[PDB]
């Protein structure tokens, strides 16, 4: 009798509690139809959401509600919530308690307004919200350590001790899988092709999801690519065309590793992780080294864990051993963390009752959220 | 709560049961199939009614929303002008007071 | 409509037939109609909940907009007062120079 769902900047997921996978996951997009004449279509709706928006994107104008893990609008956000509850899930919002994710270090005003929208327009019985990173960590069973929540839109290096995140140690970076899509498009253009529309963006992200490579030394990788053409792998098109792929496969995470190729003036992922652990006190640094996880949609690249291991060892003192994990299903680890947290007898104690909102304003509730 | 997989599995069980009862005697299976189809059409009508209710809710939500982005922009520009006037007032206060001393 | 009650009676008599056949399958037949009724009630409750959500959202957006125009009026009045203060202090400085 519980529901859990995400706030992903893209490809948002939703499902019940105590399950191995979300019930339904769909792009987090809302859009309205433009004003025209003869409706050439059947079964039209008010404002299509998610998969319907993807299917009929050519006849819609759409606005993404959540940017870099932070939701800009609120009307679009509640539209998404309505769509999830009443189309994909067919569930009563008044009935079940609901658990919701939360981007690390969000403004108190944003959190409190989000809770009040959850509770007033929906009249939910008892709603709770937790940070995505803690759930992602708990997904791998680990209770302390560093988490590289490198999701779509935003990346967050977050360490955890005592089972809860460290506020002052949290670091933020706006590197994104969408940024990687832009990099892949640019690379494919100087290879020479035509990719400018949103359908072409969809094709590009499909290509990158199907094919990518993470290796150790980009110099020797490029040398091998220019010498031999065996790794020059082919890929289909929706129409009968065949496009062959080279160095861009290795370039897909090179921009992740060194933001200078995109000119972000930031540092690499390994650099950010090392900076975060240095911000951490020297006591639990060995345990944080032993507990390294990669949770996020972008953390699915093949052979990335070993590269992060090499980089952190190189930039770390040699005296202590590291340990980086790579769960088989890292994308949904937030959903699994939410589900396992919900399916706990003691967790029912930390719910936020409707009566509490009735008796007091949500400020003390934002305090209680811990 | 309702679940498509639950509905599909129960439909499969109903098919197996109607197969058994038809093997017993076919007319009972004919009646059971007709009853199955009739509440199937009833639930289809109920689902259509619910979808209509959802469409009503979202349509009226848009109607009540009706813009206000220019409103928020007006909020921003007006408070900016307010703080500008505040700072100018304090600056002139300081300048004139110092000249007076 | 009204066909449903007669259909329920006929299906219960079909249950009588299948339970004079008297197999454990009859218990399954009692269950399938139970979940038919369950999903019917769920559809009705979800419909009413959708209507309630609609009206509640209308109320919330209306109250938010109302306090919005209150803020508009107060801020405009503050702008007018601050402008007046600007001219007043300009004149004060000029008079001090004189
Ligand atoms: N096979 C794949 N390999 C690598 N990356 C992928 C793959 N499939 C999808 N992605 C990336 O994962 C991203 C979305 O992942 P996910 O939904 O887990 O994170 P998110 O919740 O959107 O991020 P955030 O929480 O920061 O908003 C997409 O931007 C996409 O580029």
């Amino acid at each position: 009798s519980a529901l859990v769902c995400d706030n992903g900047s893209g490809m948002v997921k939703a499902g019940f509690a105590g399950d191995d996978a979300p019930r339904a996951v769909f792009p987090s997009i809302v859009g309205r139809p433009r004003h025209t004449g003869v409706m050439v279509g059947m079964g039209q709706k008010d404002s299509y959401v998610g998969d319907e928006a993807q299917s009929k994107r050519g006849i819609l104008t759409l606005r993404y509600p959540i940017e870099h893990g932070i939701v800009t609008n609120w009307d679009d956000m509640e539209k998404i919530w309505h769509h999830t509850f009443f189309n994909e899930l067919r569930v009563a919002p008044e009935e079940h308690p609901v658990l919701l994710t939360e981007a690390p270090l969000n403004p108190k005003a944003n959190r409190e307004k989000m809770t009040q929208i959850m509770f007033e327009t929906f009249n939910v019985p008892a709603m709770y919200v937790a940070i995505q990173a803690v759930l992602s960590l708990y997904a791998s069973g680990r209770t302390t350590g560093i988490v590289l929540d490198s999701g779509d839109g935003v990346t967050h290096t977050v360490p955890i001790y005592e089972g809860y995140a460290l506020p002052h140690a949290i670091l933020r970076l706006d590197l994104a899988g969408r940024d990687l899509t832009d990099y892949l498009m640019k690379i494919l253009m100087e290879r020479g092709y035509s990719f400018t529309t949103t359908a072409e963006r969809e094709i590009v992200r499909d290509i990158k999801e199907k094919l990518c490579y993470v290796a150790l030394d980009f110099e020797q990788e490029m040398a091998t690519a220019l010498s031999s053409s065996a790794l020059e792998k082919t890929y289909e098109l929706p129409d009968g065309q065949m496009i062959t792929i080279g160095n861009e496969r290795f370039r897909c995470p090179e921009v992740l590793f060194n933001p200078n190729m995109i000119g972000m003036e930031a540092v690499g992922i390994h650099d950010t992780t090392f900076n975060s652990i240095m911000k951490c006190d020297v006591d639990i640094r060995k345990d944080l080294y032993n507990n390294i996880v990669l949770s996020g949609g972008t953390t699915m690249f093949p052979g990335i864990a070993d590269r992060m291991s090499k980089e952190i060892t190189a930039l770390a003192p040699s005296a202590m051993k590291i340990k980086v994990v790579a769960p088989p299903e890292r994308k949904y680890s937030v959903w699994i963390g939410g589900s396992i947290l919900a399916s706990l007898s003691t967790f029912q104690q930390m719910w936020i009752a409707k009566s509490e909102y009735d008796e007091s304003g949500p400020s003390i509730v934002h305090r209680k959220c811990f | 709560g309702i679940c498509p997989i639950r509905e599909e599995l129960y439909a499969q069980t109903f098919d197996e049961l109607i197969r058994q009862v038809t093997i017993n005697c076919a007319e009972r299976g004919l009646l059971l199939l007709r009853v199955r189809d009739e509440m199937r059409m009833t639930i289809a009508a109920y689902q259509t009614l619910y979808e209509s209710a959802v469409a009503f809710g979202i349509r009226k939500a848009l109607q009540t929303e009706q813009g206000k982005s220019e409103m928020e922009s007006r909020i921003t520009q007006l408070e900016g002008d307010v703080k500008d006037l505040e700072r100018q007032v304090q600056e002139w206060k300081f300048k004139c007071e110092a000249i007076e001393k």
